[PDB]
C-alpha cells in the first residue's frame, strides 16, 4: 500500500488479498474489484480520478476488456464513435433531452452566455490563444503551452473567443 | 576396544549434535524466508498492474 499509495478494501488471506472489494490506486482513481492470490481476478469497474469508469476483466491477472462511460454518464465507443457527427451534429444533453428543456444558451457545449473573458479560445478544458500560444484553464491560471502543428489546429478547428460580432 | 567406543562416541556426539542445531537454525530460516516473501510478492504483483 504505502509505498506507492495503493489501498483496499477486502479480506485477506496468508497475507496476501482475495476478495470482492472496492479499491484505490495511487492515481486516486478508485476501483471496484476481485481478487486471487494477491492479484486482481475479477470484473471490476476502475472509477477515475475525474469519477468517469473504465472497466476491467481479469485473466491470470492481466485485464481484457472492453467498456467506458465518462463521467457525465455519455456512454462511448473507442472505435466507429457515433456521437454528434454525420447522423446528428447534437451534444449528449442535446440528443438526450432534445432541445434543451428550457432552450437556455446551452444549447452549446457550455453557458449561460458569455464571451470567452480572456481572449483565447474554446476547446472545452482550457482557453488557448493563437496570439499567444498558451493555454489555460478555467479557473484562467495555466495549461499546456503549444507551438504551429497544435496551434494551427486550435485556429482552424474551434471557437476563439473573438468579439462577438 | 577401547578406542571403538572412542570413535563410535565422538561420531555420535557430532552427528546427534549437527542435526539438533541444523534443525533448530532451518525454523528461523522460514520465519525469515516468510517474512522475505510476503512483501517481494506483493509489491512485485504490485508494480506490474
Amino acid at each position: 500500500m504505502q509505498y506507492t499509495g495503493s489501498q483496499y478494501f477486502g479480506e485477506y488471506i496468508n497475507g496476501r488479498m482475495e476478495g470482492s472489494a472496492e479499491y484505490i490506486l495511487p492515481t486516486d482513481t478508485r476501483y471496484i474489484g476481485e481478487m486471487k492470490d494477491g492479484m486482481f481476478h475479477g470484473e471490476g469497474t476502475l472509477f477515475f480520478p475525474s469519477g468517469s469508469r473504465f472497466d476491467a476483466i481479469w485473466k491470470k491477472g492481466l485485464v481484457v476488456k472492453g467498456k467506458y462511460t465518462f463521467n457525465d454518464g455519455l456512454q462511448y465507443e473507442d472505435k466507429h464513435w457515433h456521437y454528434c457527427d454525420s447522423y446528428d451534429r447534437r451534444f449528449y444533453t442535446e440528443i438526450c433531452y432534445g432541445l434543451k428543456p428550457s432552450g437556455i444558451s446551452q444549447l452549446t457545449n457550455m453557458d449561460p452566455p458569455r464571451r470567452i473573458p480572456l481572449g483565447y479560445y474554446d476547446c472545452g478544458d482550457g482557453f488557448y490563444n493563437p496570439t499567444t500560444r498558451v493555454i489555460k484553464d478555467y479557473r484562467n491560471r495555466f495549461l499546456r503551452n503549444a507551438d504551429d502543428d497544435e496551434h494551427e489546429w486550435i485556429v482552424r478547428t474551434c471557437r476563439k473567443g473573438w468579439l462577438p460580432m | 576396544k577401547a578406542e571403538k567406543q572412542v570413535t563410535l562416541a565422538l561420531q555420535r556426539q557430532r552427528n546427534l549434535h549437527e542435526d539438533k542445531l541444523s534443525v533448530i537454525e532451518n525454523h528461523l530460516g522460514d520465519l525469515e524466508g516468510r517474512v522475505l516473501a510476503d512483501m517481494f510478492d506483493f509489491l512485485s504483483k504490485e508494480l506490474v498492474r
